[PDB]
Parts: C-alpha cells; structure tokens; sequence
C-alpha cells in the first residue's frame, strides 16, 4: 500500500484558511485490468487553482469522502506532471516510467499519487523517448508540469479567432510578464507575428523588457505608456512602418489597461480577454464600439477544449514539438520540493502568497 | 387563492370572501393597465392581487408567506379556473392541507401539480361545476341564494353591472343575443324585457 | 430664382457660438437633366449633427464656398423632410409635389431649400399619394422628417445581428424612454420579441411603465432594480419561465447600466452599444467574458447603410408601411416655424440649448 497525501478543503475560501492535508491509503498490489498508478513530479500554482477554492470558478471537483475525510471535500490543482509507476494486466497506452498529464480538468493535481485508469491520462514523451526517437531536447518537469493550460491559451487566443498576416500584422498583450504572455510572445516570434507587450513598471524594468524582446515580443511598454495620449502617434508609426496593422488585443488585467490596448487596434479589431488580474472590469469607450467598430469577446481554454479533442491534441503536439525542437521554452518557475517535513497544503498556501513573485511550481 | 382574477366569479369570490372576512390573493395576467386593473380588484375585496409572473416566481413566495403568517391564519383553498403553470403556481401558495377546486380551463391547459404538494404537503384537488353539485341538492342551492338575497340591497353586495339592451321590437330577439355573444369582450351582456 | 437660406459654420465650435444663416440663390431655369430642387418641410436636431459642428464625430460635409461665403463653410443637419418643387428633364423618379429625405449623410438639411441630383434623395409617399393608394394614415411631417435615424437604428439592431426567436427570446435595452427605446419596443411587440427596458426613476413611474408596456415592452425596471442584488433573480425568472433566452443587449447609457443589462443576458448573449451617456465607457464584468461567452460590439447606422443601400431601402419600406398602417408612432417633437422674422440658425440654437425639453424640429 502506498500513504499519500493530498491539499483538500471542505469549504470555498481563501486558500491561507481553508486548505488542509490529507493522509489517505492507495493500493498498489493487484491492480484491476484498466488501472493506472501515478506518482506526481509536480503541479503548479495558476490562478484558476486559486479561483476554483475561493469558490468564484465555476468549473470544479465535486466535494466528497472519498479521500477518507468525514466531510465531503475536494482535491486542488487542474494541472501537473506525474509519473506511471505501475499499470493493470490490461494497460499497454501506459508504463512504468512514462510521463502523462491529466485528460480532464479537476483532477486534483495538488497531491502526491493518484489511481485512475488510462483515459485519466495523456502520454508526454520523457526525456529517454525524446532522444531515443532522435529529438535533440527533451521536456523538463517544469515544461511537463506547464504544458497543459497557458502554451495552450496562449497559442489558441493567436491563431483560433483572427489571422494575422505573417511578417506584418499586429497583437497587443497586456500582463506581459506572465506566463501566457510568455508562451505568447514566443508563439509570436515562430509565426512571424510583431507584438507588443504591456507590462507594469518596477525597478528592474530594463532587465524584463529584454526578456520579453528575447522571447519574442517586437516591443514592450508600461503601463503608463499605454494609458498616454502623447505616446499613442509613436505605435501608429510602428504599425505603420510595418506595413501591417493590430488586428488582435490579449486581455488579462481590465480596467484602464483594457482600454488602453483596444485603442491601440486599428479599425475592426478584436480583443479576447482571458483574465481580470484586478478586480476592474473591462473597461471600453464608447467610440471605440460605434466609430471604430470594435469587438470585444472573451476567452476560456476549458470550454473551447471541452467537446474540442482533435484542437486540444493538435495543439498540444506542436507544444510538444517546439520544445523537442528547442524552439519554445518555459515561463520559467520558482520550484519548492515536497519531502515530508513540512505538510503540503502549507507549500501550496506559500505558493499562492508568493505568486507575486512569479509562477510557482510545487515539485517532488 | 385564486387565478382567473378579473372573471366574473373571479369578481363575486372578492366580494364575498370580503363579506365572510376572508383574506384573499387574486392572480391575474400581466397588462399595460395593469394599475387600474389591481385597483378595481382590490375595490371588490381582493386582498392582494398578483401577476401571473409573480405567480410564477420561488423569489416571490417568501413574500406570499409573511402576509399569511401575519395575519395569523393559514391559505387552506385554491381555486382554479386557468389550469397549466398558473395552476402550478396556486397549488404551491397553500399550506399543508390545502384544497384545490378546479371549476373551468382555459384553453388546453391540464391541470398540472407537483407530486411533492400530495405526499407532503396533504393537497388535495377536485373538481367544482354548480349544475351537478346543485341537482338533486335544492336545500343547499336556496340557502345559499337567502344568504345572496339578504347581502343584495341590504346594499352589502355589488353586482358585476352588465350591459343591457332592451328587447322592444328594435331588433328581432336572436338578433339581441347574437350581438351580445359577438360583443362578449365589452362585458356580461344582458338582455332586458 | 430662389432665394434661400442655410445654417453654417466655418469652424467646428459649440453651436451657440459658430452657427450664422447664409443667404444663397438657386437658379430655377437652369436645371441639369437630373437635377431636382426641393424645399425643406422640417428638420430635426439630433446628438449627431451637434457633435458633427462641435468637431467631434467623424463624418461631416465639406467645407466649401459653394453658398458664397468667402471662407469654406459646412452645413449642418443629416436628415430631415423636403418637398420637390422642379426636377430636370431626364428625372423620372420624382415628380414636384413629391416628399423626399436624404439618401446620404452630411447632406445639411438645415436649411429653407437645396438643389441636388436625384439620386441625393430617396421618395417617401407623401399624404395625398398614401391616401390615394388606400392607406388608412399619410405619413406626418415629423414622421417623415425623423424617418432615417432612430426608426431604422432600432430596426436593425433588434433583426439584423442575433436572430430573435418570436414568442420566446429577449432584447434588453437601457434608455428606455429615447426615441429609439420607444421604437425598438414597439418593433419588438410588432415582430413578437419579449423585451425588458431600463429606464431611470422619476415621480410619475406607474405613468411612464405603463406607457413603455402599450408600446411593447415585456417588462420595465428601473436603473436601482438593474443595479440590485436583491432583484437580480427575480429577471432571471421572468426569462426562464418564458422558455426563451436572453440574447441581446442594447446600450446607450454605458457605465454601471451597461454592467447591469450585460449581467441579465444568458450565455452567448450579444451586447450592441450605440450610443453613450457622456464619458461613461462600456463596463462589463471580466466573469462575463471567460464564463459566459459574453460578447460586445458596436453599431452605428451612418456606417452601416453607407454602402448598403438595399438594405437602407428594405427596412425604410418597412416603417413607412407601418406609419401607413398606423402600427408605429412616434414621439411628438416641439415645433418651430421659420417664418423670417427669426434668423434662421438662432432657431437651431435655441433648439440645440433646448434638447432637454424634447426632441426639437424646426419647421417650414
Ligand atoms: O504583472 C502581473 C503579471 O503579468 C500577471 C500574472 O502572471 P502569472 O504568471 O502569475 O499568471 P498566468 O498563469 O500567466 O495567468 C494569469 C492570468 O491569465 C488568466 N488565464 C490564464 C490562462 C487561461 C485562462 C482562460 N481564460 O483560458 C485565464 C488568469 O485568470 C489570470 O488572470 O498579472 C499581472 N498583474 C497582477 N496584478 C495586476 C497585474 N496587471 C495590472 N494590474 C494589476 N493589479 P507583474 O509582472 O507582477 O507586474
């Protein structure tokens, strides 16, 4: 028998207050025909973790006793890569060794080991397959672990909706450190695609404009100069020098920052938001709307995906692909390792008051 | 509790359950003149008068509850003239033990109640039609009619005040009627001799 | 020849500084084969022709000396009623006697006459020829002189966008009282759409619904009622219990009323904004985007007929039937007859510093 552990709550709230540690037993002698035993390598912290326990994320895990708890309780985590450490006499998709991300959302990937059967999983190729089948890079944990959600975002809100012309037309991405903004600014970079990155100005302000511009993004500007009328004719000049236009607007943050991209576009321009990093809504001029003919939409990887499995498989092989290639790399992760010493739901709570600092990634 | 509201017995059931003190909520259909309609209900003795889009609506029930609860009684009665949803809704307004008498449908509509009001709540529904109750009952029906007298012109009771049009030679007398079936809409048509 | 008079600016200002009255000629004797005058019956003043002098809306007139001032001016006013009173001798679709309006913007129909092609003007049966060809109602001068803006928005939006299904789905509109609420549930009572308005609160409310409702209106709340919590599910029902969904916003207030229509639509709902209540931008709430597959776009009828004028035409025929028919009314306008002992553009003035009172008309 194996003892594992998984972060549960039994109640929606903040993650600091309501998460907790549970011990509970899995047998790994005698599995039935179709059964699956993983052990987790690590599983990240994204805010729609965070979302679905404070109960504001309509898309989650039933409560139950299943984990040995009294109270009917759910698992945290959408996201994660695991190890197969043993299959049942009927399981040839999988073994001992392999890599596999999960299938579905709300599995629960905050914990150290799940049982499930082989449609519970998708098979990532391991470092050993990689360069056995003569790739000259294999996947990180971090790149396993990540792979799933934001590349994904990224890559689908880029090309799903509008195209844009290669080697001229424009996007224009608020929250451009993130790791979406990441994954898109690369993305960007292997279509051919210019792009501007928003970011919020800090200290350090020089050394993250060429991270982005390294990673793919054609220009980076703060915050302040994307609120500025006066800076507004000197983006005109890019586009206009390029010969394309900005076709396309990434929303994560709202507010003021949602205006000041939609204005960057030019006529009949699509913005997709995909996040709310404040609380402020998405904020539009009127003009925007009847004189420009604006359109604004959103964006939510789980629902495209949900009756999508041919676009999420395509996606996911070129991900794949680029990074066998070493065409993409990672958003790249602050990792806290798990042993015992300190109970898990206490590394996830850190993590989630950490995020600040970057994507945090929980490994084992 | 009755739908149907602004038909005729809708109209005399006000009066009547205003004379006996009985509280009543009248259900009614949703119009532009509506306030004028409520008011006019509300004249005849209706106690509260309601939507059938309030009739509809679990928000709305709580509210439907206070006024019972504070008049320290009980909504023991439904009386049904519509059928379907507002039938549904009625049904759902009476507390345990309630009864539902079902005396006309307007058009197609069955008479539609959730199995929980049976096993739970002890509701009954039944049917009411005046001709068979009243057959072979001519104690009941006269009785009924002294109390009916007796409020009329002691000046207790109003009538629903008809339109009347004298037969006088005028017009031949299936002629009469025939307009009056052709002008139901304008109100209760009488025809005078 | 005809001496005529018309509201001018040389430079974009506020109408109560830069608006004079010109006088020009007209030769009579001296028609092209397809040149028709006409002479104006009225003209109203709508936001558009304000903001097109003020210098903030962008499609305007030329500027030219035409009317023989020595610097280029601008009329003023985009639609409006005229009669023809001489055609050149290759016109054929008009006749002197007839009613015609603009069949294009900045026209300037602020004015006591005009000379054009004939293909400047669209035929609209005047009362005798409606009468003559068996309609119970002719048009009036005010429904004729208002026919092209605020009927045709209404129409448009509520047919040409999301596919109403009749007997079951919702529109839900703020500015519910405006010219343009006023048709859209009129429209939406003709066509057998149901239909919530939002409108702001004042004494006389059971007056105003009750109004709203013998126009078409389903249901009317109140700006606190769409802000409200408490409310909120009370709409949802009204929805529900119909078996239909609803599908469509239409915005003209911006700010927290279009927060509060956005929030009553069913997923995959469409928000059309068409108008602004003065520095209010569009605000909806991120959530609507990401999990509602909320979507909000523009619309402006000066952009979208400018090119499409089989559809001008349709929908044109189809209020004018209605005015024949005696199926759609409009708001009553407060009147003022130019006479000549008033210059003619301090008319439009105080028209323009009267909007409050009603939707003005200047008469002929
Ligand atoms: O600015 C902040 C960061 O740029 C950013 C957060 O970065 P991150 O790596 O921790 O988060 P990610 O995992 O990339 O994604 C976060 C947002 O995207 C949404 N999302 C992602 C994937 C899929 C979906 C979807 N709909 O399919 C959605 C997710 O919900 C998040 O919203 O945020 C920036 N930030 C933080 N606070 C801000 C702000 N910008 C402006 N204003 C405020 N207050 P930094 O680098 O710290 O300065």
């Amino acid at each position: 028998m194996i003892t594992a552990q998984a972060v549960l709550y039994t109640q929606h709230g903040e993650p600091k207050d309501v998460l907790f540690t549970q011990s509970f037993e899995i047998d790994d002698d005698n599995l039935a025909p179709n059964e699956v035993i993983v052990k987790t390598l690590g599983s990240p912290v994204n805010p729609s973790d965070i979302n679905q326990i404070q109960g504001v994320y309509p898309s989650k895990p039933a409560k139950t006793t299943g984990f040995g708890t009294t109270e009917p309780a759910a698992p945290c985590g959408n996201e994660g890569l695991f190890e197969v450490i043993k299959v049942g006499s009927n399981v040839s998709s999988l073994e001992a060794g392999d890599w596999v991300i999960p299938s579905h959302v709300n599995f629960g990937t905050w914990r150290t080991h799940a049982l499930g059967n082989d449609d519970d999983f998708i098979k990532l190729p391991n470092p050993a397959q990689s360069k056995a089948n003569g790739k000259p890079n294999g996947l990180t944990i971090n790149q396993g672990a990540t792979i799933s959600v934001n590349p994904l975002t990224a890559y689908l809100m880029l090309t799903h909706y509008v195209k844009l012309t290669p080697g001229k037309d424009w996007f224009i991405q608020n929250g451009g450190t993130s790791a979406v903004g990441k994954y898109a600014s690369q993305i960007g970079k292997l279509l051919n695609f210019n792009s501007i990155s928003v970011i919020r100005d800090r200290p350090n302000l020089d050394e993250v404009v060429a991270s982005l511009k390294e990673l793919g993004a054609t220009q980076v500007i703060t915050e302040d100069q994307n609120n500025s009328r006066e800076f507004g004719p000197t983006i005109k000049e890019w586009i206009k020098q390029s010969g394309g236009e900005a076709k396309l607007a990434l929303n994560c943050v709202g507010g003021k920052s949602s205006t000041g991209i939609a204005r960057k576009l030019n006529n009949n321009g699509l913005m997709l938001t995909y996040g709310g990093m404040s609380f402020q809504p998405v904020t539009i001029p009127t003009s925007l709307y009847i004189f420009k003919n604006f359109t604004s939409a959103g964006f939510w990887v789980t629902e495209l995906l949900k009756n999508n499995k041919e676009l999420k498989t395509s996606t996911l092989n070129q991900i794949i692909a680029w990074y066998e290639e070493g065409k993409l790399t990672d958003a790249k992760s602050i990792e806290t390792l798990y042993d015992g010493t300190k109970p898990l739901h206490e590394l996830y709570q850190d993590g989630v008051a950490n995020s600040k600092d970057g994507k945090q990634l929980i490994t084992y | 509790i009755q739908n149907g509201g602004t038909s005729a017995v809708g109209k005399y059931a006000s009066q009547i359950g205003k004379l006996l003190n009985f509280n009543s909520i009248s259900v009614i259909r949703d119009r532009p003149n509506l306030d004028e309609v409520v008011a006019s209900l509300k004249e005849l003795g209706a106690t509260q008068v309601i939507t059938e889009d309030q009739n509809n609506s679990k928000e709305f029930g709580p509210t439907i509850k206070e006024w019972i609860k504070q008049s320290g009684g009980e909504a023991k009665l439904a009386l049904n003239c519509v059928g379907g949803k507002s039938s549904t809704g009625i049904a759902r307004k009476l507390n345990n033990n309630g009864l539902m008498l079902t005396y006309g449908g307007m058009s197609f509509q069955p008479v539609t109640i959730p199995t929980s009001l049976y096993i739970f709540k002890n509701f009954t529904s039944a049917g009411f039609w005046v001709t068979e109750l009243l057959k072979n009952n001519k104690e009941l029906k006269t009785s009924t009619l002294n109390q009916i007298i007796a409020w009329y012109e002691e000046g207790k009771l109003t009538d629903a005040k008809s339109i009347e049009t004298l037969y006088d030679g005028t017009k031949p007398l299936h002629e009469l009627y025939q307009d009056g079936v052709a002008n139901s809409k304008d109100g209760k048509q009488l025809i005078t001799y």
